[PDB]
């Protein structure tokens, strides 16, 4: 009944202001943590969500499933962003970075309703969070004896832990291993696009496997492929990038003739053409004929009687995989083959896995390149296991360049509370109530060890914080026994720098949260 | 409150939260249990033997009466996610092995019902799906005791019938349960690559066409194509066939591009007429000089070459489909050739009897292979009463040539009619004494699910559940545990091994396997985002 | 498979949250308006009708809620008018952060029999420690006490002066209806004071009227309309002509006997106004109906007649001027006694100006000096604040006269419970130690709002209040510090014995002994069903 102006104030927009503002931002990223806070530890459960089209994607993943939830608050999208930030720097930090920034704005929540303007506690979450990140790095544990059987050791109960509250119950020794010697068969770049992890319906968990060459999924051929058998013992094969037809034109060739003799050596050059380049491609030893350009049915039955096997249509993604694996190069003209571009492996056959076939490669010593087939029986569950793969490359990823790592479970997030609270202890005015209430949030992480699977929380926090302020600084949550255990003696372990980014993500999240106080939006939403 | 703060603030998270469902709380184990058990109990009146089979309505209206689980759950308009992972579990039976895409649905709703029980007694659904792991590797390990094959692909073809007529013995082909099975076998072992155990299923043509009887579904040993002879004076009947397959269709030679021939005088006019005169003289002569008297041409025939083909003696077809000369190749042992200048004796097919069979009053003329030389390919022609028992002898007979390939991946068998499915259940009940610290729980519930695959068959032959799974389960355990199941009519004894009902290993492998995985998929989930209308 | 209601289900956390955020949503309104630095609110209803009020009771009353838990909180206001009177903004925001409180420790899985059996170890320690840290009774301070202690209740209000103008009028209003009872009760009805409201001169003018003030008018524009040295006959029976019953009928069967029987009507009718007149009596109140052919009577002998007056105003008239509610004719088979000796005595009844309307006053009433207030304000808004604003300061003064105990205001008391209530829950607490830690935490909010409402320093004028009220309790040395409340004029802790900011006992006893009770009945909602209504079938 107040504003009544004969102009108003933009259009139509509404706009709170001061402390419900603020409260009103904290209460909206409870909810969307409650998203991701019952897919924390390994006693956690996963989520579906289905959107408008019917497609559903089953998932647990902090980057999986705020990306589906389609939130519009402002406040809330805060807490996305550094969910999609912890994939893209770390990969397996994302649950956990979600979670414990809703809870540095809970802590906070009867601070902001009574005074306290957020100033002070902005510079409060700054100086705990510089405290934080340099005792994990005076405290992670490293190695002076690298290149041996013992830093494998550590790549491999890295990934386990990685590999855990995923869609792996007891295939924790099988993947991982296989996840170890996935990114050590790769050069000094540590690419994601030199690794084709493809996904084949039909088997179980323990039918999938590391292949050391590559394999594509056999697509779209001509009349010629029954025949073209696939038992070679040392093929040669030809990466091209021309097509094999007899339809090659250059769409603007106008052949005109004047007479019947000339005629009829025009459509005698058109084979000859065609069956130039097919004269390149033998009398080399290349018996494996690779080309993304597709290949018509004369190329096709004319290798079919020379006993040499051909392959259209590949995507570029699996020839670049492929030129990597063999070690030869894409050849775009077929003049200028020689035994310098053609490839070499040892076992070359058409599988029949899952149904489909498949052109597997195999042998090859120098391979820098590698390809992880999946077996499941759904499409949803590849597509999990798919999630749960990539989360394992990205840790053993960061953990060959930097191998200091700490304790996993809430051993890290315990004992940063005892040195944030001594600091707290230390230093007088309002930054006992924020610095000791930055340590009470961060004993989330041992409380969704256990709320998801009872384990009576209140009780067993009070025995984390005996521990850690008696004895050793890696005593966390056990998830078999019911009791406090030494997560490093335990090989519960992770790399250093994914807690790191996620106090870094999870403050300055926390840090815009508080800073807002106007809301303004517009009505115009066509 | 929902969509208000407690200062008077719309509270929106996310876009059309008002038309959403959300639900976490404990009925949301509930509701995957109660979706999942009405899809196990739908597809347990159709497991075994006396299963009856269902009628699935397309939404076309088309009618196709269907028995096997693949193409069920397939065909159905289920808007439900966790039904849809029911249909991806058959369809990946399908894929892998394709024979017990009834029975992984079953067990698949057998495990989610036994869990439960459990579920309201406290037990975490991880902790029952760490347990139903640890009490799957057991009845894979002892699955692997007995099994022995003694296929050989030249004279012992009994373990290779008889373990095809376990399979075929469940659908309607029971009338040509003889002959119908050793169909199937012998069109696996002339087309499969025994030096890489590798079967290819691109070289078994299944064709069907209606008319006749189902006994009168003949193994040729071949290829069967839609015979279009162009001209009707032509011979229905060739005796020794030097086919000339060929990839060039009888006119001028067409460039690919673009040319718009220039003619200039009457003298460019006239060299038009014997250029083309000549060059149909010239297409004819060539396959006569290669001792041809058959030809196969992809593309369509002009008309003036289609009586040049009647004076010089020359049947041929006409427009012949993609895949399918490349059947003739192989099962002639000839060769493609893409122009009329590249025609040789070696590279023309030896058949024997070829000829067209016309079928009652249609017009539809089928080529009929009869005698061959050493082929690769192999054409089995399904005739029926209707099309609804040949399109489901379309899908069962494919079931058959899946069994003899899992035999050449692995020649291990074991003993159906819920013989390996008892002798499962006491290994799980055996070692969950060794140690019952944690999962006994677990274990236990994963042997009364396995009991219900067994008690099925005995529900749809007419018996009592309780009372038969009781004999037949306390017998294996008083000696030592024999080849013992159930039959429909029992066939006197309850002994698998003389009621000769053999199935693969890898079979029941991916069973158990594929169960339990699915399993674990829809018991770690604690909420369902789906939306609310379409619109 | 599921349950086949046609309502809605709602199970777990869901409805734990909802109803926190419930409670909150009525304590985040009234926490605008508590102490001396709230502020008023504007109560507008859909036909236009404007209510300006802070008091928590008005408020929430005509607040429509839809939510359970809502009601809970809403009429929980509505037992602090009648048990204690001014206390009804304090027990609400109370009775929200133990839910607050609780919420977060239901969250941490523990169960809410042990909070709630952990707020009984609380509430009871905490009327334990309240009723022995007092100061004093009513002995030493006097009349210093009802003073500071109706100041303390009217500076969240309109009539928060810096003088002692409201403040001498209502305990000048008390102890003049000093009522005393059997088994020595001495009583003090503060109903029996007619609060009366008009748009007149500033607050300043309001009058304390020794006395009664009737409102209604005399009628008839013939009568005396001040008579020195009255004699009140107050009854109750409708002065006009004689109405046959329904049993009797008049059925006539002679002409000449009409006109007698009409005349009768009106002949009974004045025999009895010749009675009640002839005896001395000046002044006649009437609950019912005196018509027009008797209010020549009163013109004639020069009597006043009011008429049509409240039967709870002819009660306090009677009672405080010693006259008798006689009803109809008595005293054993009379004809027209009337009892003349039981007339009631006044020393004026005169009818003065009220700003364009009339006003009838009784000065002294010569038996029990009873005492009415008549309100003066700028609009008809400010009169309904004022109203409500004497009305709770009433309420003060009377349970301080009842009960001789005063505590200090502004936040004294919860700071004090804050941290004794700590040391209680690490004696004999082993699992509900939380819940009474809890408890101290959610009796802060008190002065957490006054520093809010204050503008001043939040998180270190508390602390600066509970490091008082810690060595209060840790160093024996006679240090004092019990009565350490806020000065929110200047923003500093100050002693509130000095001062003068005194809470009754029971102000506090049952706004702690009311809230906590409330607060168990809201942790018991972990499952809720909610029917759909049934309206149109
Ligand atoms: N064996 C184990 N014992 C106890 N805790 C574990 C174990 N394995 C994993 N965890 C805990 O589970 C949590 C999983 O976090 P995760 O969801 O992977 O974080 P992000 O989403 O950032 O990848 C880790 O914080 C770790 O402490
Ligand atoms: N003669 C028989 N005696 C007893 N049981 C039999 C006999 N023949 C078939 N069965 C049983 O009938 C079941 C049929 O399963 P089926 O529906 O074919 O599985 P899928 O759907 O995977 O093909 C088999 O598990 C087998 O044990
Ligand atoms: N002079 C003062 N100094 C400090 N605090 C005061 C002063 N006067 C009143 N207060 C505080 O203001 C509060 C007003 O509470 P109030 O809203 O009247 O409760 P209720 O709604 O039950 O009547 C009291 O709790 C008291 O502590
Ligand atoms: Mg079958």
């Amino acid at each position: 009944m107040m504003p009544t102006p004969v102009i108003l104030l933009k259009e139509g927009t509404d706009s709170s202001q001061g402390i419900p503002q603020l409260v009103s931002n904290i209460s909206a990223c409870q909810v969307i943590a409650e998203a991701v806070r019952t897919t924390l530890g390994p006693r956690g459960m996963d989520k579906l969500i289905v959107d408008g089209r019917g497609k559903a994607t089953i998932s647990n993943d902090g980057a999986t499933i705020l990306k589906l939830l389609d939130v519009v608050h402002p406040a809330a999208k805060t807490l996305v962003d550094i969910a999609k930030s912890q994939d893209a720097e770390v990969g397996d930090g994302t649950t956990s970075v979600t979670l414990l920034a809703a809870e540095f704005l809970k802590q906070v929540k009867p601070y902001v309703e009574e005074g306290l303007h957020p100033q002070i506690i902005i510079r409060a979450f700054r100086t705990a969070t510089q405290l934080a990140v340099n005792k994990i790095k005076e405290i992670a544990v490293t190695v002076k004896k690298a290149d041996k059987v013992e830093q494998r050791k550590l790549l491999e109960k890295c990934a386990m832990t990685a590999l855990s509250s995923k869609l792996i119950s007891q295939q924790k020794a099988f993947f991982a291993k296989m996840v170890v010697d996935a990114v050590m068969m790769l050069d000094d770049l540590l690419q994601l696009k030199m690794i084709g992890i493809k996904k084949v319906q039909g088997g179980a968990l323990e039918d999938s496997q590391l292949v050391a060459g590559v394999a594509f999924k056999k697509t779209f051929s001509y009349a010629g492929f029954e025949m073209q058998p696939k038992k070679y013992h040392n093929p040669k094969i030809a990466l091209l990038n021309v097509e094999l037809e007899l339809k090659a034109e250059k769409d603007n060739a106008e052949i005109r003739v004047h007479t019947v003799e000339d005629y009829q050596a025009i459509v005698d050059a058109e084979w000859n053409i065609l069956y130039d380049k097919l004269e390149k491609i033998h009398h080399s030893g290349a018996k494996v004929v690779s080309s993304k350009l597709p290949i018509g049915d004369v190329a096709t039955q004319y290798f079919a009687d020379r006993d040499m096997f051909c392959a259209g249509r590949v995507p570029e993604e699996d020839l670049k995989r492929t030129m990597m694996a063999c070690g030869g190069s894409i050849q775009t003209s077929v003049n200028a083959l020689s035994a310098d571009v053609l490839g070499r492996c040892q076992v070359f056959e058409e599988t029949q896995i899952g149904g489909e076939r498949y052109n597997f490669f195999t042998g090859c010593p120098k391979a820098k390149t590698c390809t992880f087939i999946l077996r499941g029986g759904a499409e949803q569950f590849m597509e999990e296991t798919e999630r749960s793969l990539h989360d394992a490359i990205m840790i053993v990823r960061r953990a060959i360049k930097n191998d200091s790592v700490v304790a996993g479970g809430g051993a890290i997030e315990m004992e940063l509370s005892k040195y944030l609270r001594d600091y707290s202890r230390t230093i007088p005015g309002k930054q006992q109530l924020l610095i000791g209430a930055y340590a009470k949030a961060l004993e989330i992480i041992p409380r969704q060890l256990c709320d998801n699977a009872g384990f009576d929380a209140t009780n067993i926090l009070n025995k984390l914080r005996a521990r850690h302020a008696q004895g050793g600084t890696w005593y966390g949550v056990d998830i078999n026994n019911e009791d406090i255990a030494d997560n490093f003696e335990a090989f519960v372990w992770e790399p250093a720098m994914v807690r790191i980014n996620a106090l870094t993500a999870a403050s300055e999240a926390a840090c815009l949260i508080v800073s807002v106080d106007e809301t303004i939006k517009n009505p115009r939403s066509t | 409150t929902l969509a208000f703060d407690e200062y008077g603030r719309p509270f929106l998270i996310i876009k059309d939260q008002d038309r959403k469902s959300r639900l976490m709380g404990l009925e949301a184990l509930k509701s995957h249990i109660m979706a999942a058990k009405a899809v196990a109990n739908t597809m347990r009146t159709s497991l075994g033997p006396n299963g009856l089979d269902k009628m699935m309505v397309d939404k076309d209206g088309d009618v196709t009466v269907t028995n096997d689980g693949a193409t069920i759950l397939s065909m159905m308009d289920v808007d439900h996610q966790i039904a849809k992972l029911m249909v991806e579990l058959s369809k990946s039976q399908d894929d892998e092995i394709g024979d017990g895409t009834t029975g992984v649905v079953v067990l698949a709703g057998a495990l989610l019902e036994e869990a439960e029980q459990l579920l309201d007694r406290g037990i975490h659904p991880i902790r029952i799906a760490d347990g139903y792991e640890q009490a799957a590797r057991v009845a894979i390990e002892h699955l692997d005791k007995i099994s022995d094959s003694v296929l050989v692909d030249i004279k012992d073809t009994e373990p290779l019938i008889q373990t095809a007529k376990t399979t075929l013995g469940s659908k309607v082909v029971n009338s040509c349960h003889r002959q119908m099975a050793e169909i199937a076998v012998n069109a696996v072992l002339t087309v499969a690559d025994m030096e890489r155990r590798d079967v290819d299923f691109e070289l078994i043509k299944v064709e069907g066409k209606v008319g006749g009887r189902l006994e009168d579904t003949k193994l040729i040993k071949g290829v069967i194509v839609d015979k279009d002879f162009s001209h009707p004076q032509m011979p229905k009947k060739v005796e020794d066939a030097k086919i000339a397959i060929l990839t060039c269709p009888f006119e001028p030679p067409k460039p690919k591009t673009k040319h718009k021939l220039d003619v200039t005088s009457v003298e460019d006019y006239k060299a038009l007429q014997k250029y083309e005169k000549e060059k149909f003289e010239e297409m004819i002569q060539q396959i006569k000089e290669t001792g041809a008297n058959l030809a196969i041409c992809q593309w369509g025939f002009d008309d003036e070459a289609n009586h040049l083909l009647l004076q010089n003696n020359l049947p041929a077809v006409r427009w012949v489909g993609g895949p399918e000369i490349e059947l003739i190749a192989i099962a002639t042992g000839g060769r493609i050739v893409p122009r009329f200048s590249e025609l040789t004796a070696e590279k023309l097919g030896f058949a024997g009897l070829v000829q067209e069979i016309s079928f009652g009053t249609t017009k539809d003329k089928m080529l009929v292979i009869e005698q061959c030389k050493n082929s690769r390919a192999v054409t089995i022609f399904i005739r029926g009463g209707n099309k609804m028992i040949i399109e489901e002898a379309k899908r069962s007979l494919h079931d058959a040539l899946c069994v003899i390939r899992n035999l050449i991946r692995d020649n291990r068998v074991v003993y159906g009619g819920g013989a390996a499915e008892i002798s499962c259940a006491l290994a799980v009940s055996q070692e969950a004494d060794k140690c019952p610290t944690l999962e006994q729980y677990a274990m236990r519930a994963f042997a009364d699910a396995l009991e219900v695959i067994p008690m099925a068959l005995s529900e749809n032959s007419g018996m009592n559940p309780i009372q038969t799974m009781t004999e037949v389960r306390a017998r294996q355990v008083k000696e030592m545990n024999p080849a013992l199941g159930i039959d429909c009519l029992h066939k006197g004894t309850n002994d698998m091994k003389q009621q000769h009902v053999i199935e693969t290993l890898i079979g029941k492998k991916q069973q158990i396997s594929l169960a339990t995985q699915m399993v674990r998929m829809i018991l770690k989930i604690d909420d369902i985002r789906k939306p609310g209308e379409s619109e | 498979g599921p349950l086949s209601v046609f309502g809605d289900r709602s199970t777990g956390e869901t409805i734990r949250s909802q109803n926190v955020m419930a409670a909150a949503s009525i304590a985040n309104i009234v926490k605008s308006s508590l102490g001396p630095v709230g502020l008023d609110k504007m109560l507008v209803d859909d036909i236009g009708d404007v209510t300006i009020t802070n008091d928590g009771a008005t408020i929430l009353k005509l607040l429509e809620v839809e939510h359970p838990a809502a009601k809970v909180l809403c009429e929980l206001a509505d037992l602090q008018d009648k048990e204690v009177g001014d206390g009804t903004t304090s027990v609400v925001i109370i009775a929200a952060e133990l839910l607050k409180n609780a919420d977060e420790l239901v969250k941490q899985k523990i169960h809410p029999t042990s909070v709630i059996s952990g707020y009984r170890l609380a509430c009871k320690e905490a009327v334990r420690y309240i009723n022995e840290n007092l100061i004093v009774n009513t002995d030493e301070l006097g009349r210093d006490c009802l003073i500071n202690a109706a100041k303390t209740s009217m500076s969240s209000k309109i009539i928060g002066i810096n003088g002692d103008f409201f403040a001498n009028m209502v305990v000048d209003a008390v102890l003049a209806i000093k009522y005393t009872d059997i088994r020595g009760q001495p009583r003090y009805p503060v109903n029996s004071v007619n609060i009366l409201k008009a748009h007149g001169r500033s607050q300043m003018e309001s009058m304390l009227i020794s006395g009664y003030a009737l409102n209604c008018v005399v009628g008839s524009q013939g009568m005396p309309k001040r008579i020195v040295n009255a004699k009140i006959a107050c009854l109750d029976f409708s002065l006009q002509k004689t109405k046959m019953k329904l049993g009797v009928q008049v059925v006539i069967t002679d002409p000449e006997k009409l006109d007698q029987i009409r005349q009768r009507e009106s002949d009974i009718t004045k025999e009895r106004i010749q009675k009640i007149l002839a005896t001395g009596a000046n002044v006649i109140l009437t609950t019912g109906g005196i018509d027009d052919m008797c209010l020549k009577y009163f013109v004639e002998a020069g009597a006043m007649a009011v008429r049509r007056v409240l039967k709870r105003d002819l009660k306090r008239i009677a009672k405080a001027s010693g006259a008798t509610i006689l009803s109809t004719l008595a005293n054993l088979e009379g004809e027209e006694t009337f009892e003349a000796a039981m007339l009631g005595q006044a020393e004026e009844v005169v009818q003065e100006r009220i700003c364009d309307d009339e006003l009838i006053l009784i000065k002294n009433t010569k038996a029990r000096t009873s005492a009415s207030i008549i309100l003066r304000g700028a609009n008809d808004f400010m009169c309904d604040e004022m109203e409500r604003s004497l009305h709770d300061a009433l309420c003060v003064v009377k349970r301080v006269l009842e009960s001789k105990s005063v505590v200090p205001g502004g936040g004294a008391v919860e700071a004090a419970l804050s941290i004794y209530l700590e040391n209680y829950a690490t004696s004999m607490g082993s699992r509900e130690q939380l819940a009474i830690a809890e408890f101290a935490r959610s009796l802060l909010v008190i002065p957490n709002t006054l520093a809010v409402n204050a503008a001043q320093d939040s998180t270190d004028l508390v602390a600066k209040l509970r490091a008082f009220h810690n060595e209060a309790q840790v160093n024996p040395e006679r240090k004092n510090l019990k009565w350490i409340g806020l000065d929110l004029s200047n923003g500093k802790p100050r002693d509130n014995k000095q001062a003068g900011v005194f809470e009754p006992t029971i102000v506090k006893v049952k706004s702690l002994k009311f809230a906590t009770e409330a607060a168990i009945t809201i942790l018991r909602i972990d499952d809720l069903i909610k029917l759909h209504p049934e309206s149109k079938d």
